């Protein structure tokens, strides 16, 4: 946490960094997208 | 089994109007304070859709498929126990049959013996089948616990599901709150994913009975089925992720 680091999230790759997410989200969600087709929102699916 | 009972009988096919209900989320993706445009095999806003009752009569005619399949049901003690989804309705293809006895949901995909209208008392199978053979196919879902007693005062239970086949997945998108003409705005949510890859040109229902082969006595329930349409919705998305309207592209 609070790294900037290369991500590899299930095939899918980003640089960035990694916060708590506050919003409530769906128990079935793998990800989740932004205002273009660009990302914000991962699944670790070890520890959820 | 080959013998018409006194539920079974020609009735003419009266209908409703919906018009905020049937809209569910088309992925999983969140998307926050924006409006997203997406073509996806929608309920279409202003619509006509067949209204269904039961009180001596049980309403369940043979539907196809292929215009969708949308329902939505007001009831107290949770009479529809499952649908058939099938082809020619027999033993010379396979079959998908959904019963729910209140404890966990039994899903399988097998070869069975079909009638004109299938009862249920506990349950009776056959009528709903009387023999299986050649099936690797079962599935067991999550378990719970549900009231099928009757009760009074508002009608408690208001069940929405939304049933498709796109590229052989079966897709269950499954909503329940509290609630002949109902209103009221809400969002789907999915439930189960089989990619079971079988053709199902028509559809049936089902019916639980009570006792107090023609003496067990049905209840009181209301429902409707409704069809789909390749359309256009804007979503309006909340900051908690959830849809609060919903406007159609053309209407």
């Amino acid at each position: 946490k609070n790294k900037c680091v290369n991500f590899n999230f299930n095939g899918l790759k980003g640089t960035g960094v990694l916060t708590e997410s506050n919003k409530k989200f769906l128990p079935f969600q793998q990800f989740g997208r932004d205002i273009a087709d660009t990302t914000d929102a991962v699944r670790d699916p070890q520890t959820l | 089994q080959c013998v018409n009972l006194t539920t079974r009988t020609q009735l003419p096919p009266a209908y409703t109007n919906s018009f905020t209900r049937g809209v569910y989320y088309p992925d999983k993706v969140f998307r926050s304070s924006v409006l997203h445009s997406t073509q996806d095999l929608f309920l279409p806003f202003f619509s006509n859709v067949t209204w269904f009752h039961v009180i001596k009569r049980f309403d369940n005619p043979v539907l196809p498929f292929n215009d969708g399949v949308y329902f939505a049901s007001i009831e107290k003690s949770n009479i529809i126990r499952g649908w058939i989804f099938g082809t020619t309705l027999d033993s010379k293809t396979q079959s998908l049959l959904i019963v729910n006895n209140a404890t966990n949901v039994v899903i399988k995909v097998c070869e069975f013996q079909f009638c004109n209208d299938p009862f249920l008392d506990m349950e009776s199978e056959f009528r709903v089948y009387s023999s299986a053979n050649n099936c690797t196919f079962e599935y067991v879902s999550q378990p719970f616990l549900m009231d099928l007693e009757g009760k009074q005062g508002n009608f408690k239970n208001l069940r929405e599901f939304v049933f498709k086949n796109i590229d052989g997945y079966f897709k269950i998108y499954s909503k329940h709150t509290p609630i002949d003409l109902p209103q009221g705005f809400s969002a789907l949510e999915p439930l189960v994913d089989l990619p079971i890859g079988i053709n199902i040109t028509r559809f049936q229902t089902l019916l639980a009975l009570h006792r107090s082969s023609s003496g067990w006595t049905a209840g009181a329930a209301a429902y409707y089925v409704g069809y789909l349409q390749p359309r256009t919705f804007l979503l309006k998305y909340n900051e908690n992720g959830t849809i609060t309207d919903a406007v159609d592209c053309a209407l």
